[PDB]
């Protein structure tokens, strides 16, 4: 039994990170822009070993003509997002929703919350007070992804590792059921 | 553009190119309607088709250079005297102005081509289609033909609705296996060659798993076929990083079950570095190759450029290393003429031959080819039949006697046999005479043969050797460019029943008969016996063997025997050749207008040695010093006095097993052709719905106790219909080790470009404790063993590089290795007491993330045999031997 999965997000928000860090358990040191990348994974779920594969997609527009790759009939889509970034929380869920029912409808979706952890770091307090902003609250991210109609709502934490593997244990169960 | 036949495969001048191109003006001469009419035929910017048109069908068409089997100039087909009259033009000589091309889409079908032209316009018109044609037979021989697809591919589709454009992304998808899916457009060729190396390096999954257990963590930053025409290797330069990102993600997309997913992780890649890489190859595949051919290969096979300068192989350089045209499972592709072999005796040789070349199908009712002898004889057969009957108007006519098929006259065949005869190969050819001719006719049968022929028919005992007092049939490289005839020779003092030939012979033809006189069988029951070529049908031949095997043996090793079909087979068809071949049988003619196993087996034996058609029999036979010689009896079913020479096989996985069908569930049958005693078939579990890169991975083990002649047969068949769809067969004596490509075929025996199968095959041994001897010391003669020769690395040798191979005889002990090694090292003065050779076993595994465990130690204690032990290290068990030198 092997599952298959797909993760979007806003670019240089911590697609490639989360990917690396479950399956490496190290935290990238060196940015590089991700084009197309699939991994492979076990994970158990509630007894149930499944195999689990990742597709890695990229939202660069020299990229987006690509994403179709990807796309077709997976068992879930995953969305992720920056919590520094309040712009992602908006239009990342309304760019890519449509985008998903479109190529793929009866695919379920989850909400991951990325950089949870410099959510509190005081440096992003100053960064956005330029801009006037503020991060992500974590009840706006539940709220959106009930409005794209998302099967639930995580964050996560690449280096931490917090939170993780809680997300690949609820996507992988939803996968098999439905 | 996109030549079809690439400028580093052609090799014509300038300015003769420039001619084909440029266009002229030639006469279409038509046998059929016999009427030649006036065209300028022209060469079209890709160099494959050939197309005229009326000068600024007779006078409308299009031939393609990929079908012509050959170019001839002056073919007596050409009638100028009807050219001249219709074109009202000066004399001219057909030996000086006509060209020809023999072309075809079958080994049954061989029209023909035939331009005119003036004196100065033939010279380049034929010295061009010459070279022209010539690249065309070269590219239909090269092991490794995957870009040669592609450019018919990319070709057709850029003419198919007559629009000259490139294949959109969901037919390029297609075409390579991938998912049946839009967003992008036409692709130039360059985009498409670069989207087919990313499906053969994502879709092969096995060569992941082989990657794995070699690789290391060392970090990503710090006259054969022409390299251009390799897809892999990486001096084929004739894109961004960005476009192959690309090319690679879409690719490793479309794949379905089977894919190496285009995992990208910075600060954790893995790479097979100069001693991993050589790891691979000494315990693996069996390659001893010194530092700086390994160092070559990196440079050679890694695309990134990063990794290339510090001698690093990645995934793609380590997957393109093992898709290269030197990883393939056949020694014998790229195989030329060994020029020592055809030394021994003619009679020690299987040769290849054929029963009935005039028929191209049924043998009761159908057509007699002209040229189908040229088409045969352009194969490489060395041995051809003629059944002259009787001319209506004197001349004799070839056909099957009292029967429907059609007449071809003798005269235009003898000629045919000239123009081809010695095209491909260059040993002799000999002509076997079914003569049902009367006595005034065989006159004008002798002067064909003289008059056309000439010097390379023989008259008359052409070597000194042959007036011996127990002569010899001269070596076949002595009869180079050389026609024998064979039939009955004058003493000096419903199913048709025409086997009997002419009671009287006349004293003319009868002349030219000197190295082979057919005689009737004396029998083994009951000038030198060397000469009398009998000739016997299967039943008497296979009837013969069993009774009389042994002695058949020691007489075919003397004087030749040719085999033909038995009559009963009017369907035309073909007797498995294996029972006649082990007996030492040479001529077993086969009917080659019917493609069946039978035939296969024929075309896979003499693909060898050059494809000369002449391959030297196993030393058991013919040979004195073999300690088996007269105790090899072929027909017994069971001989338990030797012990065999264990072979392992393993079917790892197969990429496009079943060409045009992408739905089928194929299985891999995998049949040993040998003896009675040592010949078995396998069966690999099916795979349902993969074809774009099956993955079975079974293994299979059996005993061969006779090696030298053994044929394997790997036949693709798909559960659904049950019907084979790829096979080929190959000796198991001319089979790599190691993992290794096999390039499969159609069921025409024509090569498959893109379809293969992915083989581990390693030839396991038994020790020998004293009670058995091993089957492979008892046949193999003792000349050929002192042959042999094995190279050995040892690590720690003094100097810069790590390690260095060292060539040594079978029996050389460990005592000689230190002085081989210590000898180069003159300028040091050293002790070899000092140097002790030593076993490493390093336990490397697919699990990386544990600590490595100690490598295993042992000492190669004085007198114990070098080679004995590197047959010894099985990485399937997950070490990989070293022989390091230490203090
Ligand atoms: N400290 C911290 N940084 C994070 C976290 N998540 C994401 N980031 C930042 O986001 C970047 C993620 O980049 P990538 O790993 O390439 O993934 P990406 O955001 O999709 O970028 P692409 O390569 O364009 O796909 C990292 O370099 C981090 O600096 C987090 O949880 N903690
Ligand atoms: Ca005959
Ligand atoms: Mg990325």
């Amino acid at each position: 039994i092997r599952k298959k999965l797909v993760i979007v997000g806003d670019g240089a928000c911590g697609k490639t990170c989360l990917l690396i860090v479950f399956s490496k358990d190290q935290f990238p040191e060196v940015y590089v822009p991700t084009v197309f990348e699939n991994y492979v994974a076990d994970i158990e779920v509630d007894g149930k070993q499944v195999e689990l594969a990742l597709w890695d997609t990229a939202g660069q527009e020299d990229y987006d003509r690509l994403r179709p790759l990807s796309y077709p009939d997976t068992d879930v889509i995953l969305m992720c997002f920056s919590i520094d970034s309040p712009d992602s929380l908006e239009n990342i869920p309304e760019k890519w929703t449509p985008e998903v029912k479109h190529f793929c409808p009866n695919v379920p979706i989850i909400l991951v919350g990325n950089k949870k952890d410099l959510r509190n770091d005081e440096h992003t307090r100053r960064e956005l007070a330029k801009m006037k902003q503020e991060p992500v609250k974590p009840e706006e991210g539940r709220d959106m992804a009930n409005r794209i109609g998302a099967f639930g709502y995580m964050e996560c934490s690449a280096k931490t590792k917090d939170g993780v593997r809680e997300v690949f244990e609820m996507a992988t169960r939803a996968a098999l059921q439905a | 553009g996109t030549e079809l036949i690439p400028w580093y495969v052609l090799s014509i001048q300038a300015d003769v190119h420039q001619f084909l191109l440029q266009g002229a003006t030639v006469i279409h001469y038509d046998q059929d309607t016999h009427l030649s009419a006036r065209c300028f035929l022209q060469l079209q910017p890709d160099n494959s088709t050939l197309t005229w048109m009326k000068p600024p069908g007779l006078v409308e068409g299009i031939l393609d250079l990929f079908s012509v089997k050959a170019v001839y100039m002056g073919h007596p087909g050409i009638d100028i005297h009807t050219v001249c009259v219709q074109n009202k033009l000066s004399s001219m000589l057909l030996s000086e102005t006509g060209v020809t091309l023999l072309y075809g889409l079958q080994t049954t079908d061989n029209r023909l081509l035939h331009f005119v032209a003036p004196k100065h316009t033939a010279k380049m018109l034929f010295s061009g289609l010459l070279e022209l044609t010539t690249a065309v037979r070269k590219i239909r021989k090269f092991p490794d033909q995957r870009q040669q697809w592609l450019r018919k591919q990319y070709v057709s589709f850029y003419q198919e609705d007559g629009r000259y454009e490139g294949p959109t992304l969901a037919h390029a998808v297609e075409l390579f296996g991938g998912r049946r899916w839009v967003s992008d457009s036409n692709m130039s060729f360059i985009e498409f060659v670069e989207l087919f190396k990313s499906f053969s390096i994502r879709s092969r999954k096995d060569l992941k798993d082989i990657f794995d257990i070699y690789s290391v963590p060392c970090n990503r930053s710090a006259d054969l076929q022409p390299d251009l025409d390799l897809l892999t290797r990486n001096v084929s330069d004739l894109l961004s990083d960005n476009q192959r990102q690309i090319s690679d993600a879409i690719a490793a997309a479309s794949i379905v079950t089977n894919g190496t997913g285009i995992e990208s992780t910075s600060l954790g890649i893995f790479g097979v570095g100069i001693l991993q890489l050589n790891d691979f190859l000494v315990n693996c595949q069996g390659e001893h190759c010194t530092y700086d051919e390994i160092l070559s290969i990196i440079q050679k096979f890694e695309p990134n450029i990063s990794m290339c300068h510090q001698g690093l192989l990645s995934f793609e350089g380590f997957a393109r290393f093992l898709m290269d045209k030197d990883n393939f499972a056949s020694k014998n592709d790229e195989s030329r003429e060994n020029k020592k072999d055809l030394q021994l005796p003619l009679s020690y040789y299987y040769i290849e031959s054929s029963h009935n070349t005039y028929l191209t199908g049924h043998q009761l009712k159908g057509e007699s080819s002209v040229e189908l002898y040229s088409q045969v004889l352009l194969q490489g057969c060395r041995s051809i039949e003629l059944d002259c009957w009787d001319g209506d108007d004197g001349m004799p006519i070839i056909y099957h006697g009292h029967t429907l098929t059609t007449k071809i006259p003798f005269k235009e065949v003898v000629e045919a046999i000239d123009r081809s005869a010695f095209i491909t190969s260059d040993l002799p050819i000999i002509i076997s005479i079914e003569n049902h001719c009367s006595l005034p006719q065989q006159r004008k049968m002798a002067e064909i043969f003289k008059s056309v022929f000439g010097e390379k028919l023989v008259a008359k005992f052409l070597f000194e050797t042959d007036f011996s007092d127990d002569p010899m049939l001269p070596s076949p490289d002595q009869l180079r460019r050389k026609v024998l005839l064979k039939n009955k020779k004058l003493k000096a003092h419903y199913l048709p029943q025409n086997k009997k030939e002419s009671r009287q012979i006349a004293p003319e033809l009868s002349d030219l008969v000197i190295y082979c006189q057919a005689v009737k069988f004396p029998g083994l029951s009951t000038t030198p016996k060397c000469y009398h070529i009998s000739s016997l049908n299967e039943n008497a031949a296979k009837r013969l063997c069993r009774r009389y095997s042994q002695k058949l043996i020691q007489h075919t090793a003397c004087q030749l025997l040719r085999t033909y079909p038995a009559a009963t087979r009017i369907d035309s068809s073909n007797p498995n050749p294996l029972m006649f071949w082990l007996h030492g049988i040479q001529l077993v003619a086969l009917n080659y207008q019917t493609d069946d196993l039978p035939l296969h087996l024929n075309a896979a034996m003499f693909e060898a040695n050059g494809g000369c058609g002449y391959v030297l029999k196993p030393p058991v036979l013919w040979d004195k010093s073999c300690p088996m010689y007269q105790k090899f009896s072929p027909l017994e079913r069971d001989l338990d006095a030797m012990d065999p020479a264990t072979y392992s096989l393993t079917i790892i996985s197969g990429q496009n097993v079943c060409p045009s069908n992408s739905t089928g569930s194929p299985c891999i049958e995998v049949d040993v052709l040998g003896m009675p005693l040592d010949s078995c078939h396998f069966r690999t579990k099916p795979i349902h719905r993969n074809t774009l890169n099956p993955m079975w991975n079974e293994q299979f083990l059996f005993r061969v106790h006779f090696e030298d002649l053994v044929f394997l047969r790997f036949a693709v068949v798909e559960n659904n219909s049950s019907a084979i769809t790829a096979q080929r067969i190959i000796p198991l004596k001319a089979l790599k080790r190691g993992y290794r490509h096999l390039q499969l075929r159609n069921l025409h025996n024509e090569i498959l470009e893109i379809s293969s199968l992915f083989i581990n095959s390693r030839r396991m041994e038994d020790n020998p404790s004293g009670s058995t001897r091993p089957a492979s010391l008892m046949f193999n003669t003792e000349e050929r063993k002192c042959s042999q020769t094995h190279k050995v690395t040892v690590h720690g040798v003094p100097g810069p590089e790590p390690f260095a191979v060292f060539t040594i005889n079978e029996g050389t002990k460990a005592k000689q290795l230190l002085q081989q090694i210590l000898a180069v090292d003159q300028d040091t003065k050293l002790t070899a007491a000092d140097y002790f050779l030593m076993e490493e076993k390093h336990f490397i595994s697919k699990e990386k993330n544990e600590c490595r465990k100690q490598p295993f130690q042992r000492a190669v204690g004085p007198e114990e045999d070098i080679v004995q032990i590197l047959n010894s290290w099985f990485p399937e068990e997950g070490y990989v031997g070293r022989i390091v030198l230490k203090p």
